[PDB]
């Protein structure tokens, strides 16, 4: 439940006898954790809010000019000085102008002309800072079992529902227990500070559109820049790159503004994440969190019930998710109170020997009135199989055909692994990380190689690194020395970055 | 029991504009489709407009050639219908309606599937507007 | 400018600045000046009350104005009340003052 | 101003889409293809400058490609 | 308890100069911000100026366009306000104020933007009459 | 040269940069630098101010 | 044997040490503060170094305040304060390598 259709979910199975499982949560997909004898719990990150950001260095992307003025001097007399040059609100440029006997001053050298123009800014974009403290993550988890198909994305007063829980996680309280009534409580220790880089990301606003911008792109930008506190009549310490002092001929000088600049910033931003704002807080919808799951206080509600023997009707019928699982929504006719639904994948209906794996929870209908609804999902075997629901001589059976042999599943698993590593960097080694010694060695050497690779390359974008990938591919292909492998290795890294976006 | 309350109706000269509002309480407003329907005095019900949960999908009947604009504020549980270039044909009582049947299947109320099962279960008392 | 009250009742004096960053009221301070007496501060940092000042005085703040609430009015309470805050980063400014009878 | 450094250098890598992920490839390729289409003869000049430099054929073709990439951006 | 005492207030002609003084005792004067506030007869309180512990930072209101000059001597626990080119608009009672809330920052030096404050320790004020 | 009423400002470990209102005047010399702050000066963070 | 609270959570000095300010709610008189740096909260194994001393809270009142600084290990770690089921914990991450 809550993860049936997300199309980017991965199953985390097994643990050290039920002690704990490492899990990385991402915004795109969700993780369904299944234990040996415990209810399957689906966990998903929802939104990451940032709070009380502190404004820093707001820029100007649209200038406005005002009453120009100018002053000139004799070929020998010195340099021009307008009385408006002693004001920090005027742009002033000094140049040389042809003069003599025609304009009014007798001598024929070049003169000196100063022009000044007042600067007014309509619109400005501001950049705000984000400390990795006071950063709140909101995790939503739900459980399989007894909820009918309707309650998959239904967001309501989930405090009462008893099957779905919501957890806030902040650097001031990284540990939390989600109390699932009657199922126990899922303990969840999580690391919020190391989530996503939040010491290099400014929150940038232009006009009701907010981005996450990398610092060192919000400092090497050439526009009139204030600094921090907006108090009264602002002052911009630039007076250049937004006013163009175009010269005429025969001592004519003109001042123009460049227009509105909000088109170069929208295209200068490419590959910077989007965000949205609510009140004083900023909701980012793209992030990365790593929570260790201490699921040793989860129980099974269904056990010790007696199994229902009335009838079962397949109403919505069986359906196939993107990963192979099979969701079934059954309706129970009998009035047998709380009860245990018998369901098993089976082939060779002569002797129903359970095959496949039942990734549900403790199956069980909790309603007691007349007709109840339930939804359970099964992981079927690759060949043809029969979904069997019911006890005896009134068993409803459905025919199911799953496509791809185990080799296909292994290849798709390795593709998922490559994508996850390319996206998450070193941390990807912690996905199903019960944690041994081999996994830790892998994490270490991948961390070293990652630091080196990010220090050499990683100042390049899609096209540029496709280029350097092909070039290093050739160079390694015909170098004839022993370093060829090294160069060829580089290609993989670089080229794989391109074919996973 | 959810109560829908219409507001803003009044007499207007031909060609005028008016902003009708609707207050909802007692249900998850942010997750339901909303409708405006109208009824001329002594005439039948005439469907006017509908809006989804976020406002990304606005549907209007053919009679309103872009004159009317439907919108909503989920945090305020409010629905708005701004009407421009009103004529005598616009004199009617307008009911603000909640689509409760759609909420049964699509709890997000966002995806505007074609020919989806619907039902306008909860009606307001309606506000009378006369373009005279 | 002024507020009237009866003994035992509660009165609220408001303080509003126009279009100041929507931050200011977090730092508004409230001061009391009885007739012919030196001014005394009843509230600082918007809502915090100093030690020694009676618990009778309370304070509240929003994004648009600040409010000072005195419950159980006493004849002592009749005085001039002034709010103060930052005009800019380096400034201070007192309100128009309200005479509470 | 004129420069405005591109941000794709520090591409924030995460599972969600970025700001303009539809235009990067076509962007660079379109700029190069258009500039070479407009001014052909520089292909000849670049062939000559590449042929004068570099001993083997591989070095000469690499120099040709690098000239034809370095000219359209006037980098 | 701390007691602040004003001095130097008196009648002076329009355009005259006047030096107000403030004597402090009973606290770490060398570490607290000091303020000068004024109140015209029958009028409300009007903030005038503020200074730090060492005297590095000095802030003046808008109505004082460089006419006032605030200073202090920590070794003598003394505050001063020089006044030049007096006009009639400034005839008022001047209150000397101690700033202890800043004393968060026991140094009283760093003049952060929008730092917390609230003025509870005031002198009795001295009257200046420009007539 | 002769000098006059010095003033200063400082705004934290993680905020923007200091700005006096007397920097918008063409009669004042102004210099911007970095100072150690945090836990003893008023702002909780420990970088350079 | 009481509960602790974080008034301003943690600060990070330039040299990497962490300063914590703890507030004590109970009234046990002068008593040691149990604090450490840990990973794997399942088995709290002391990792890192606590450079203050035997931390103490001198006052014996309702709420008291104290400050202690500890030297974290280079990985990600948790600041643990308290004994059992009331132990306030924080997440802290240090950048450098040995
Ligand atoms: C998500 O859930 C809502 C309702 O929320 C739930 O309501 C109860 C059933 C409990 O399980 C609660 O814990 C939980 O909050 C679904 O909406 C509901 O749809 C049914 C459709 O059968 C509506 O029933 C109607 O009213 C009565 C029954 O009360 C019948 O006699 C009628 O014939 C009719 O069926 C019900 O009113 C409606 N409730 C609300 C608040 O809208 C929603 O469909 C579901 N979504 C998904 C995707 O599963």
């Amino acid at each position: 439940i809550r993860c049936i259709g997300v199309s980017n979910r991965d199953f985390v199975e097994g643990m050290s006898g039920g002690t704990w499982v490492d899990v990385v949560l991402e915004h795109g997909g969700c993780v369904t954790v299944m234990a040996q004898d415990k209810p399957t719990v689906d966990i998903e990150l929802v939104t990451t809010t940032v709070s009380n950001m502190a404004e820093v260095r707001s820029y100007c992307y649209e200038a406005s000019i005002s009453d120009m003025a100018s002053d000139s001097r004799c070929p020998t007399q010195g340099e021009a000085y307008l009385d408006k040059q002693s004001d920090t609100q005027y742009v002033c440029k000094r140049t040389l102008v042809d003069r003599g006997w025609g304009n009014g001053c007798g001598l024929f050298g070049k003169g000196s002309l100063v022009t000044c123009a007042k600067f007014a800014c309509s619109k400005k974009m501001t950049g705000k800072s984000i400390q990795p403290e006071n950063l709140e993550y909101r995790i939503m988890l739900s459980v399989h079992g007894s909820q009918h198909s309707g309650m998959i994305v239904n967001d309501t007063g989930h405090e009462t529902d008893e099957n779905r829980a919501k957890v806030e996680i902040t650097p001031n309280s990284p540990r939390a227990e989600a109390t699932l009534g009657g199922f126990g409580s899922l303990g969840l220790d999580c690391e919020p500070r190391t989530g996503l880089d939040f010491s290099d990301l400014y929150y940038l606003t232009m006009n009701n559109k907010h981005w996450l911008v990398h610092k060192e792109w919000f400092h090497d930008i050439p526009l009139p820049w204030h600094a921090g506190a907006d108090t009264g009549t602002p002052h911009w310490n630039n007076k250049e790159a937004l006013v163009e002092f175009k010269d005429a001929h025969a001592k004519r000088q003109t001042v123009v503004v460049l227009g509105s600049q909000e088109g170069a910033v929208h295209t200068a931003l490419a590959g910077a994440l989007e965000a949205e704002m609510d009140g004083a807080k900023g909701r980012l919808s793209s992030g990365h969190l790593k929570c260790r799951l201490k699921m040793d206080k989860l129980r099974l509600k269904g056990v010790s019930y007696s199994l229902c023997t009335a009838a079962f009707t397949f109403t919505k019928i069986p359906a196939e998710t993107l990963h192979g699982t099979v969701t079934v929504e059954v309706q129970y006719a009998g009035t047998d109170g709380p009860c245990k639904v018998p369901a098993q994948m089976a082939v060779d209906m002569q002797t129903l020997t359970p095959v496949g794996r039942l990734i549900t929870a403790n199956p069980v209908i909790t309603e007691s009135t007349e007709n109840s609804k339930m939804m359970l999902e099964l992981d079927p075997p690759f060949g043809d199989s029969y979904i069997v629901i019911g006890v005896g001589e009134k068993k409803i059976t459905h025919h199911w055909h799953r496509s791809g042999s185990t080799i296909g599943k292994a290849f798709e698993a390795t593709v998922r692994g490559a994508k996850r590593m390319a996206v998450l960097g070193d941390t990807a080694w912690d996905f199903g990380s019960v944690g041994g010694a081999l996994n830790s060695l892998g994490k270490g050497i991948h961390q070293i190689f990652g630091a080196a690779f990010k220090s050499l390359f990683g100042g390049m974008s899609w096209f540029s690194q496709i280029l350097i990938g092909t070039l290093l591919m050739w160079l390694g292909l015909n170098t004839k020395n022993g370093s060829i492998s090294l160069m060829c290795l580089a290609l993989g890294g670089v080229l794989i970055f391109l074919s996973t976006a | 029991e959810v109560q829908l309350v219409e507001s803003g109706g009044g007499l207007v000269r031909p060609g005028g504009s008016l902003r009708l509002s609707c207050a909802a309480s007692g249900f998850s407003y942010s997750n339901h489709w909303m409708h405006w329907v109208r009824q001329a005095p002594g005439k039948g019900l005439v469907w006017v407009s509908r809006i989804n949960s976020d406002g990304s999908t606005r549907n209007y009947a053919d009679f309103v050639k872009g004159r009317f604009t439907i919108s909503r504020d989920n945090a305020e549980n409010t629905l708005y219908l701004e009407m421009n270039s009103l004529t005598a044909d616009d004199t009617a009582v307008y009911y603000c309606v909640r689509d409760g049947v759609r909420f049964y299947y699509d709890s997000t109320g966002y995806y505007p599937d074609s020919f989806f099962k619907y039902g306008m279960d909860v009606w307001g008392q309606g506000t009378t507007v006369t373009v005279s | 400018v002024s507020v009237s009250g009866s003994p035992g009742q509660s009165i609220t004096i408001s303080c509003t600045g126009t279009s100041s960053n929507a931050d200011t009221y977090n730092l508004v301070s409230w001061y009391q000046q009885r007739p012919g007496k030196a001014p005394k501060l009843m509230i600082y940092e918007g809502t915090k009350r100093p030690s020694g000042v009676s618990n009778r005085f309370s304070a509240s703040k929003s994004a648009t104005a600040a409010s000072l609430t005195i419950s159980g009015l006493q004849p002592e309470d009749e005085a001039d009340y002034y709010c103060c805050s930052y005009a800019t980063s380096r400034t201070l400014v007192f309100g128009g003052g309200t005479k509470l009878t | 101003a004129v420069t405005l450094p591109s941000h794709s250098t520090r591409k924030l890598q995460t599972r969600s889409q970025t700001w303009l992920e539809s235009r990067e490839y076509t962007k660079h390729l379109i700029r190069v293809e258009n500039w070479i289409f407009r001014n052909p003869g520089f292909a000849l000049a670049a062939a000559a400058i590449a042929w004068l430099l570099g001993s083997s054929t591989s070095q000469k073709v690499i120099y040709l490609v690098m000239i034809l990439l370095i000219a359209p951006a006037y980098s």
